[PDB]
């Protein structure tokens, strides 16, 4: 708020203000991959990765 | 080694090779069995990642 001095004071009422911050969103993050059938016969890898992903 | 020899001579320098197909003629094929083997493996697409699919 401003402050003014002295006892006059004719017309010289101030205005209210009050600011504004936006708050904001992202795009989405992601770990995207693909395995083909014959590449589950062991799950090992495919369960590290999603480990790694974390 | 020895053990393992299937020919009483080695190859020489200059010796003659004999191709014994001179027509077309269709085979006649025999074998003492197992003598062919079939190797067989699955196709693993009821892991969790192929969910979209019955």
């Amino acid at each position: 708020s401003p402050t003014q001095e002295g006892w006059d004071l004719t017309d010289k009422a101030t205005g209210l203000l009050e600011l504004n911050v936006a708050v904001n969103m992202g795009e989405p993050d992601n770990d995207f991959f693909q395995l083909r059938a014959d590449d589950l016969r062991d799950e090992t890898a495919y369960r590290r990765r999603i480990q790694s992903a974390a | 080694q020895r053990a393992y020899a299937n020919v009483n001579t080695s190859l020489a320098d200059a010796m003659a090779v004999n191709i014994l197909n001179v027509k077309d003629a269709r085979t006649n094929v025999f074998w003492a069995d197992d003598a062919i083997r079939i190797v067989s493996q699955p196709i693993p697409a009821n892991h969790e990642l192929f969910a979209g699919m019955k």
